[PDB]
RNA sequence: AGAGGAAGUAGGUCUCCGUAGGUGAACCUGCGGAG
RNA sequence: GGGGCGUCAGUAUUCAAUUGUCAGAGGUGAAAUUCUUGGAUUUAUUGAAGACUAACAACUGCGAAAGCAUUCGCCAAGGAU
């Protein structure tokens, strides 16, 4: 909620952006992020 | 879209003075108060004032105030500041002070720059140091309504006043008592003097100046006296024997031999003493555009003010010419695709078209349409070939340039032909579309109907209707069904212009979309309360939007152009991106710091970091181990500090 | 802010105020203040010159702003004007009309009011029509709660009241008829001879109304002024 | 001080503010109610009233009369005989704007027998 | 757009005044109602007088 | 224009004085000066 | 303020005309239909038509009943004393 626009901010605390992060990463944050919501 | 520029009004109703130096100018629109040069006429500022219509403003003869009187009661002073550059200029208020319990009507300026005197509604006239609030002498009290004043010399100074009954009163400042001269009849307009002849003008309503047709402005020079009254000329008197040699006002530069003309017309004319421009004040309100010229230099513009302007697009303000061939209202506006033949149709029933000569200053009417008993509307046409008008009533009729039909029940509303000439449409108030054979008599068809009343068709080079509702159809000619339709209005559309779609509103918002998509591109949102019209340049895409509102807007399209800032952006990015990833395979932890950076990104720029405080050689004497990296943290920028140190918060929050 | 309006109805505004003049106004002879107003007129010309239309106006104007008494607030009188001079208008009498909150004002329940019309003539041969009113009695010392009196003597109240103000209207001219309409003496002597019939609380004559006047002579219109 | 009339008509629809020299024949300046709000609910109104009455006295005293007799009058043939509230809000606002105000009458037209 | 304010401060140049009339059985109970009135327009800025001898109410 | 197939991206106070006007002795406002 | 016939008025409404108009007016809880720069609604003054007789007007009057309220004239009739 208070990151920045081209920015995600990690589980760590740390700004990664979405241009430089792979598409392997997107991949698995994609996965972690379905994986949070399959279990609530 | 961007405004590409505006046309706006200068003048409108009220009290127009001009300075000494006649580049700069004050006049008032509404409420607000303008100044312009009138020479590059530039907009130099415009001063808000209060909510109530402005009464009277004046500037000194040096354009150091400039004193502005509402219909409210009061008075504010502004100081004005000029550059070398009279480009612009910045008013500052100085006094605001409440002169009498009802609202001046007159002032008067001596030519020296120290006193103004200001007369009111019940005939409390006063004088006022125009440096520091005073009042060095109240002259008279209130008797009656005091309707000029002029301050003089005799070669201490003197002022005159005329009242609203013919009584000129005139009063030395130092002996401090009035003395009348004999008195006149009805209503005194203007007091001028000359000091050359110890002379003194009064010009009345009642056609009568005391040493017509109606008197508004007279003045001196010179020896040569001036008259300005309801007959619109301006006409020029010899001082010494009486033969010779509407307008609400007109001033005497002379120094400059510029006499401004405030013509009721809302328009400004300059006459030179032995037209030499002339600048409307306000297109009051615009009912359509049409985009003019084989190079389409020319727009000519259609108001109330029973004629049309025709006004250059490429100093950008100056109207080429007026033309004047209607009698009551001219309505509506149309022009050959092939150049050079305009049409006007109008709220007289008869239409008329005219020339538009480009390379000389010569404009006729020289084709008149007498038609039918009611006002011609619209006028449609595809020497030209033919002209199609519309109606008040239902006689629609077609005639041809060196017949009448029945269309619909109420009144119509537009017309317009397809470039091979084949098809036309009828579109009006009782819901219904009529498309017929051009040629001869017979019909081809007719559209089912558009839930309210059509305003305006459009032919694509698919038929365009706007309508009475908040929505717009488009229909085809195989079927004479809707193909498309759209939503999205507030109020009515009232124009629909083909692009090389754009529809205007009458909730003041004029917008953009597409035909195959079918959903909305853009909307724009210049303008006051109303819209009316939209043209459009034939070449290249440049809307002209205009309405009831005085003001014009031209916008340009610009979406090739930040296509390609896109493109090269892109280009730019992908570029500098792969050498960030080469300066991190390479090594290079200084160069690809920096262009880390500048890229914005920090997830890689945290493990440059990382590698350069831990490259496991460090240099002795360097702050970060590398001497590289601390040349760029010492030559950093504001804005790259204040970001980095936005990341450090973000990595000192990590305890690894 | 927004209009409303459909297309091309809006006109160029013209300034109408440079085509009026102002025009002051003299009361006749018999009222005590002379100038009463001030009326603005359109310019003359050519194709109407403005004299016909303020030939034709009428104003109305209170008792009060012209007897400079303010027991007349009521009876608003009705003043013609068919001549002109420079920067002046001369007026005529034209009518005279009560209050609608003083007609209110009079009347009230248990007692009867008595209304009366006549056609009369002055000696100038000016027809008007007098409209009087007149409220019953109550007398002092009385304990029944209506005044009311008969039918029969509502019909003698009414005869003695055309009688009297026919007897007392015939005789004079307008600008008599109008100096005995001022202080009420018409209704003084109503009041004063209809007692021996049934006392009458007060009469007015609430309205004159002038029909026909059929010369124009400024000898007598301006042996008013 | 210039006597001008004011004929305020004052229904439940809408308020005419009308101002006329003192014969009743040259009007000097109107403002209906209606023309101030851009809504026909609230057309008739307090606010409505008051800056219609603003905007008169203050154009009737650009001409410089700055003293008004007043007639109030309403729908009175069949309707309703009182003023709605455009009366009490145009007067209250008009003398609260200059205006020294001279004589009041509500002339409404009473029928003696109207159906 | 609806609500009025109280207003807050010579607007009379003539000196207005009505009347209306009243009977008996009226004159009982105003003659001893009266004060609340008198009081109330006192506070508005009126004089208010009854007569009980002709039966009128007048505001001036 | 078409259902499918396969794929990728997501800053002048106070006081005084001289003025000019206001409703006048005084007093108020505005200005120009001195403490 | 019982009935018939004539007559006299009074406003108000509608319609029309003459001016001043100059943007809405009208309805509604909101709206809409409608009238609106050839000028609606409004302001003033006249003219015509049809209707009805405010306030007075009631723990009243008259007529057998329904009913009957502008003034004046005529015509018979009726009640009580």
């Amino acid at each position: 909620d208070t990151a920045e626009k081209g920015e995600v901010v990690t589980k760590a605390g740390i700004p990664i952006a979405k241009q430089e992060m792979s598409r392997e990463e997107k991949l698995r944050r994609r996965r972690r992020e379905k994986e949070r919501i399959r279990k609530a | 879209f961007e405004v590409a520029n505006v046309i706006q009004p200068i003048y409108t109703g009220g009290s127009v003075a001009l300075e000494n130096g006649a580049r700069i100018l004050a006049s008032t629109l509404g409420e607000n108060a303008i100044l312009t040069e009138l020479n590059t006429g530039k907009r130099l500022a415009e001063i808000q004032g209060d909510g109530e219509p402005i009464s009277t403003l004046t500037i000194t003869p040096s354009g150091s105030h400039l004193i502005v009187c509402s219909r409210s009661l009061t008075m504010r002073i502004y100081s004005l500041a000029i550059s070398p550059d009279y480009d612009s200029v910045e008013p500052t208020l100085v006094r605001t002070t409440k002169p009498h319990a009802t609202p001046v009507v007159v002032l008067a300026v001596d030519r020296t720059s120290t006193l103004l005197a200001t007369g009111a509604a019940d005939g409390a006239i006063k004088i006022w140091d125009i440096i520091g609030g005073y009042v060095t002498h109240t002259v008279s009290g209130p008797s009656v309504l005091v309707s000029a004043l002029h301050f003089f010399e005799i070669a201490r100074f003197r002022l005159a006043w005329g009242t609203q009954d013919g009584r000129i009163r005139i009063f030395d400042l130092y002996k401090r008592t009035t003395t009348p001269v004999y008195a006149h009849e009805s209503n005194v307009q203007c007091i001028a003097y000359s000091p050359e002849q110890h002379a003194l003008l009064s010009g009345s309503r009642d056609k009568t100046m005391t040493l017509h047709e109606l008197l508004e402005s007279v003045g001196f020079l010179g020896k040569w006296m001036y008259s300005a009254g309801t007959s619109g000329v301006l006409r020029i008197w010899d001082t010494t024997t009486h033969h010779e040699i509407a307008i609400l006002s007109a001033v005497s530069l002379p120094e400059r031999s510029l006499i401004l003309c405030a013509q009721a017309d809302f328009t400004l004319v300059l006459y030179r003493v032995p037209p030499f421009r002339r600048i409307s004040g306000t297109h009051d309100e615009i009912l359509d555009l049409t985009y003019i010229l084989p190079d389409q230099s020319m727009m000519a513009i259609a108001t109330n003010s029973e004629d049309i302007r025709i006004v250059s697009v490429k100093y950008f303000g100056h109207d080429v010419a007026l033309l004047k061939g209607h009698e009551d209202i001219v309505m509506s506006l149309d022009v050959d695709w092939s150049g050079h033949w305009i049409a006007s149709g109008s709220k007289d029933n008869t239409a008329r078209l005219w020339r538009v000569d480009p390379a000389n200053n010569s404009y006729t009417c020289y084709a008149v349409f007498t038609g039918h008993l009611e006002s011609v509307g619209a006028v449609a046409l595809p020497p030209p070939a033919f002209l199609i008008s519309g109606s008040q009533d239902r006689f629609v009729q077609k005639r041809d340039i060196p017949l009448r039909r029945l269309a619909h029940d109420k009144d119509i509303n537009a017309l317009d032909i397809s470039p091979n000439g084949k098809l036309f449409a009828s579109a009006s108030q009782d819901k219904t579309v009529k498309i017929w054979d051009v040629e001869k008599l017979e019909v081809q068809g007719i559209l089912r109907g558009h839930k309210r009343g059509v305003w305006t068709v459009r032919f694509a080079p698919v038929v365009l209707t706007g309508s009475g509702d908040k929505t717009i159809k488009l229909w085809n000619l195989s079927d004479y069904t809707c193909i498309r339709t759209f939503e999205g209005h507030s109020h009515n559309v009232l124009k629909v212009v083909w692009l090389h779609f754009a529809s205007a509103g009458a909730d003041t918002l004029v917008k953009v979309w597409d035909a195959n998509t079918g959903e909305t591109e853009c909307t724009l949102d210049n303008h006051e309360d109303r819209l009316w019209t939209l043209a459009v340049h034939s070449k290249t895409n440049i809307l002209a939007s205009a309405g009831s509102d005085s003001k014009v807007t031209f916008w340009r399209d610009t979406t090739a152009e930040t296509q390609a800032a896109a493109a090269q952006a892109a280009l730019k990015l992908v570029e500098q991106e792969q050498t960030l990833e080469n300066y991190i395979h390479a090594g290079a932890y200084r160069d690809a710091i920096v262009l880390a950076l500048q890229l914005n990104h920090p997830g890689r720029l945290l493990n440059l970091f990382t590698n350069v405080v831990t490259t496991r050689n460090p240099d002795p004497d360097s702050l970060t181990g590398l001497k590289a990296v601390d040349d760029v943290l010492a030559k950093l920028s504001d804005e790259q500090i204040f970001q980095l140190l936005l990341r450090l918060r973000d990595w000192n929050t990590n305890a690894r | 802010r927004l209009s409303k309006g459909k297309k091309g109805l809006k006109k160029k505004v013209q300034d109408p105020f440079t085509r009026k003049d102002w025009y002051n106004i003299k009361a006749p002879a018999p009222f005590a203040v002379r100038d009463v107003g001030k009326t603005l007129v359109n310019r003359t010309t050519g194709l109407k010159n403005a004299n016909d239309a303020l030939k034709g106006r009428i104003f109305e104007v209170c008792l009060a702003d012209l007897q400079k008494d303010e027991d007349h607030a009521f009876r608003k009188i009705k003043l013609r004007v068919d001549e002109v001079q420079g920067k002046n208008c001369l007026t005529n009498f034209h009518g005279l009309d009560f209050t609608t909150d003083k007609l209110r004002s009079l009347v009230r329940k248990w007692q009867t009011l008595i209304e009366a019309n006549v056609t009369v003539t002055t000696t100038d041969h000016y027809l008007l029509r007098l409209f009087a009113i007149a409220f019953t009695k109550r007398r002092p010392n009385q304990i029944k709660k209506t005044t009311y009196a008969q039918s029969s003597q509502i019909r003698a109240i009414r005869r003695k009241m055309v009688e009297i103000i026919q007897r007392e209207a015939a005789s004079c001219t307008l600008h008599q008829l109008v100096s005995k309409l001022i202080p009420e003496v018409i209704g003084r002597e109503i009041e004063k001879a209809t007692q021996g019939i049934y006392p009458l609380q007060n009469v007015h004559i609430r309205k004159v109304k002038l029909l026909k006047q059929p010369k124009f002579d400024l000898g007598a219109l301006m042996a008013l002024h | 001080l210039v006597f001008g009339v004011a004929r305020i008509f004052a229904s439940f629809n809408d308020t005419f503010v009308h101002v006329t020299d003192l014969s009743g024949r040259e009007t000097i300046c109107r403002v209906t109610g209606g023309m101030k709000v851009k809504a026909d609910r609230d057309e008739s109104s307090p606010y409505a009233a008051m800056l219609a009455a603003q905007d008169v006295a203050a154009r009737c005293k650009e001409l410089g009369i700055t003293a008004l007799h007043i007639k109030i009058r309403a729908t009175g043939g069949n309707g309703t005989k009182t003023p709605g509230p455009g009366a009490q809000s145009a007067l209250r606002a008009l003398a609260r704007s200059g205006m020294k105000i001279g004589r009041i009458e509500d002339v409404t037209p009473t029928p003696s027998d109207s159906t | 757009k609806w609500k009025i304010e109280p207003f807050l401060p010579g607007p009379f140049l003539e000196e207005s005044s009505f009347m209306t009339l009243f009977p008996k059985y009226r004159e009982r109970y105003l003659k001893d109602c009266w004060p609340l009135v008198t009081k109330a327009l006192e506070k508005h800025g009126i004089a208010a007088t009854l007569d009980i001898v002709e039966g009128s109410m007048t505001v001036k």
